[PDB]
RNA sequence: GGAUCGGGGUCUGCAACUCGACCCCGUGAAGUCGGAGUCGCUAGUAAUCGCAGAUCAGCAACGCUGCGGUGAAUACGUUCC
RNA sequence: UGCCUCCUAAAAUGUAACGGAGGCGCCCAAAGGUUCCCUCAACCUGGACGGCAAUCAGGUGGCGAGUGUAAAUGCACAAGGGAGCUUGACUGCGAGACUUACAAGUCAAGCAGGGACGAAAGUCGGGAUUAGUGAUCCGGCACCCCCGAGUGGAAGGGGUG
């Protein structure tokens, strides 16, 4: 009911944050802006 | 339109609206419209305000109306309890106070069937 | 009273804020002071609570400022900024005394950031 | 008989309380009082830590006093 | 401008001057504010309120109220925290002062069965609480688009010390007492 | 004598040790027995004194227990080896102190009074005597 | 729908509270067709509407015995009760 | 039977028993970050439905309330209540400490990158704190292109997560 849940980068790809998240009380595919240290910078990652 | 606070509904003749009033009933109501000239066919939605102004007073200074009938018939009934009489005692214990029958009847002042 | 009331709570945001911002006298703490009618702010460095400047719109030269307290307000802040300088004194950190942020007070602090003061 | 074990179990001793008295000289960092909740305070250049652990900022001497009632560690550089 | 307000400037000032002998000038009592609250129970169930008891108290104290919200649970009332449990409004100002003139004026007096309201109501500081029984109070609404019928309970707070004082500037204000 | 209730069903023995500090004079009576030793004193001791008294005097006067049993002492059933848990509560118990007042009569008459509470201490693991209000 | 209540009354009767009938105003309950079960009725019948009488000063006359206005639908038949 | 909290535990730390008590094997996308604002419970007085206790008003009330969850230590300066904007529930690190047989566990100023909030000062490397966890092995997945069994690839292995 709380599932680690990965992060990817938008722009490459790059699947760098690992979290947990509850599925019933947000079902949807959840987006955070993360730092990404491919890109540099803050991008949108969201979920796999 | 709120009369005197019985507030008629619309889409209603004079003769029998005016009755909801706590108060004024049918027979009532053939003078109320008698002296004060309002016709007895009428839609109560047509009400002219110059003519509820000629009942406004009318009521007010010959008849009686809600809540100083209420006060009064509590007040007595009250006298009547205070008293310590047989109409009082017979309407504190609820059961008939005109003499009815009081074996296989008086339901009207009780309650529903016990079936003990 | 009204008056008890807001001079209480305006205390607790003050110090509320003063839990956090001290300043010291490489940058001190300047403060503010607005009544309906004037503003003063002082130039604090709590470590010994020595007020290193002071201004107000109090003397004659805010009083005869055409214009309303956003204009007295600037006038001020303009005043403590040079007598900051000349105490010697170029950083501070800003107090808002436990008012908000805004209005007369913030038109002082602006006025005392444009001329060289720079918190 | 009876199988009264049913209260048996404990936690780890933690090593809580002052670890740096009153007086002493420390180094940046070092930490100077473990424990649960803020039963000391950080003063003058003592950092309080996301488990409440009061460290040194700076080196020097540790002190201890009252702030309004509350009671604090701090270094005198 | 108000004209009860004018008024009171006029004469309820002076004659509180007259009748209590205040050493200054801003002794004398006025009302400070007017809190209008619906304190439903009936909300809780189907969660209606909001056509029900606040656009009425929209045209009638003319504010769009706070949905004062639960504080505590009840397991006898069936409520939980977090639900709509009141209606509030606090008025201030020449629009509290037109409110209470309109309800003195074409409001009050039409309540049935209504003869003045009771003088002891007082909490001993100088605040006055009261209720009603029926939106039709006002010509501002209509019985033929609205739903049940409701009351509301008012508390008028004043900055009298006590309640000789509370009463003589409601009395002079023109509140009806028996 | 019996707490209603206690926070803590299984406690430590309470430490017989010092003069006690509290409840050292008669203050409600006029006549007091006072311990001399440290025990534990039962509930069962305790009424048992009290009914000494009482059916001493048979009548007028009155009772004062200033003591009250509300430590518990655990017992392990019957037939048992060492250690599987602490015993149940059994009995209840009050730790007096040398110089503690166990109890206070008020009694019009003195020699019946002090003949009573000769016969309450008789009923005591412990020696004690009677003290007066001075 | 007209029980129920307050108030005001008429008549009879020496007398109306226990316990009479009738009248006026306002008040306006239960009752929205009644379960298991059960009743009457084949023609001027059921149904429905009044009128009259005996008893009776008065009457709880909705009871009982009578009079007339309007006025039906069904009965193939005896398997079953 | 591991972990967390208290008492035992003898006022540092630590300290045993089949000693006395409880909790945990989570939860929260906000219940995290930040900025700003607020103060509770209880009691008394008055008040349509409403009563002892729903909402309201006024007093009194410094913490007796609350704290996601045990207990302790804390927190009213709030860490408690509310609102706005946000993702620092970061990446590269980390002087120096605590603790410790070892393995582990814990705290950390401060530097940089790129951000959030803030007017700034600043704060933010999850949560008032301390439980919510499992070494190594062996594997899986994504990326990096490090090695690539003659050579180019590839297979396979390696690193980072
Ligand atoms: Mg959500
Ligand atoms: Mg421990
Ligand atoms: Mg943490
Ligand atoms: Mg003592
Ligand atoms: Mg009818
Ligand atoms: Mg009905
Ligand atoms: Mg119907
Ligand atoms: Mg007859
Ligand atoms: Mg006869
Ligand atoms: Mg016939
Ligand atoms: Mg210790
Ligand atoms: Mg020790
Ligand atoms: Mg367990
Ligand atoms: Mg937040
Ligand atoms: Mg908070
Ligand atoms: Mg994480
Ligand atoms: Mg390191
Ligand atoms: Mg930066
Ligand atoms: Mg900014
Ligand atoms: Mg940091
Ligand atoms: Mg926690
Ligand atoms: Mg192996
Ligand atoms: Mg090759
Ligand atoms: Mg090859
Ligand atoms: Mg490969
Ligand atoms: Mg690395
Ligand atoms: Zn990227």
């Amino acid at each position: 009911v709380r599932p680690k849940i990965t992060l990817a980068c938008e722009v490459c790809k790059h699947r760098n944050y690992i979290t947990k998240k509850n599925r019933r009380n947000d079902p949807d595919r959840l987006e955070l802006k993360k730092f990404c240290p491919n890109c540099g910078k803050h991008q949108a990652h969201r979920e796999t | 339109a709120r009369l005197v606070g019985v507030d008629l509904p619309r889409d209603k003749r004079m003769e029998v609206a005016l009755t909801y009033i706590f108060g004024i009933g049918r027979t009532r109501s053939n003078e109320i419209l008698a002296a004060t000239g309002i016709d007895r066919d009428l839609r109560t939605r047509d009400l002219t305000e110059e003519q509820l102004i000629h009942l406004r007073d009318y009521i007010e200074a010959n008849l009686k109306v809600e809540g100083d009938l209420r006060r009064e018939v509590q007040a007595d009934i009250r006298r009547k309890i205070e008293i310590g009489c047989y109409q009082g005692l017979r309407h504190r214990r609820g059961m008939p106070v005109r003499g009815q029958r009081t074996k296989t009847n008086a339901r009207t002042r009780k309650g529903p069937k016990r079936t003990i | 009273s009204v008056s008890a009331t807001r001079r209480i709570s305006r205390l607790r945001r003050h110090t509320r804020l003063r839990k956090k911002l001290s300043g010291t006298a490489e940058r001190p703490r300047l403060v503010v002071h607005r009544s309906a009618r004037h503003i003063h702010v002082q130039l604090v460095n709590d470590l010994n609570g020595t007020t290193v400047a002071a201004a107000s719109s109090i003397e004659a030269d805010v009083r005869g400022v055409p214009g309303d307290k956003k204009a007295r307000s600037v006038r001020v802040g303009q005043l403590i900024a040079e007598r900051a300088k000349a105490a010697g004194i170029d950083t501070v950190v800003f107090d808002r005394g436990g008012y908000t942020y805004g209005g007369r007070i913030a038109a002082l602090a602006d006025a005392a950031r444009e001329n060289g003061l720079s918190f | 008989g009876a199988s009264s074990s049913r209260n048996g179990r404990d936690s780890a001793a933690q090593r809580l309380g002052v670890k740096r008295y009153g007086g002493q000289v420390v180094k940046a960092g070092e930490i100077l009082v473990r424990q649960r909740g803020t039963k000391f305070h950080p003063g003058v250049n003592v950092g309080r830590g996301g488990d409440d652990t009061l460290f040194a900022k700076t080196a020097g001497a540790v002190e201890f006093g009252i702030k309004r009632g509350r009671k604090t560690v701090s270094i005198v550089g | 401008q108000p004209r009860l307000k004018e008024r009171y400037r006029s004469e309820i000032r002076d004659a509180l001057r007259k009748q209590f002998g205040y050493g200054n000038v801003m002794q004398i009592p006025t009302v400070t504010k007017v809190v209008v609250n619906m304190g439903v129970g009936e909300a809780a169930r189907d969660a209606k309120l909001i056509n029900g008891a606040v656009n009425d108290l929209a045209l009638i104290t003319g504010q769009k109220p706070e949905v004062r919200r639960a504080r505590k649970s009840i397991a006898q009332f069936k409520l939980r925290e977090g639900m709509p449990v009141g209606v509030r409004v606090t008025l201030r100002g020449d629009r509290m002062w037109e409110f209470l003139d309109r309800l003195t004026s074409i409001a009050l007096p039409r309540i049935r069965d209504f003869r003045g309201l009771s003088p002891k109501q007082f909490d001993g500081v100088g605040n006055y609480t009261f209720g009603l029984a029926e939106q039709a109070v006002f010509h501002e609404v209509d019985v033929d688009k609205i739903d049940r019928v409701r009351g509301m309970d008012i508390n008028v707070v004043t900055s009298a010390a006590t309640d000789d004082e509370g009463r003589a500037l409601l009395r002079a204000l023109g509140f009806p007492f028996k | 004598l019996i707490p209603r209730k206690v926070k803590h069903r299984k406690q430590h023995h309470p430490r017989q040790r010092g003069i006690a500090s509290g409840g050292t004079t008669v203050n409600f009576g006029d006549y007091g027995i006072q311990a001399l030793e440290h025990a534990y004193v039962t509930n069962r001791q305790i009424e048992s004194a009290r009914i000494a008294i009482n059916r001493h005097i048979k009548r007028g006067g009155k009772v004062w227990i200033n003591i009250f049993p509300d430590r518990p002492l655990t017992k392990k059933p019957a037939e048992t080896r060492m250690g599987s848990g602490k015993g149940s509560p059994e009995w209840w118990v009050a730790n007096v102190k040398p110089g503690r007042v166990l109890f206070e009569l008020s009694y019009p008459n003195e020699g019946v009074a002090r003949a009573a509470l000769t016969r309450a201490i008789h009923k005591l693991p412990i020696k004690a005597r009677i003290i007066t209000r001075e």
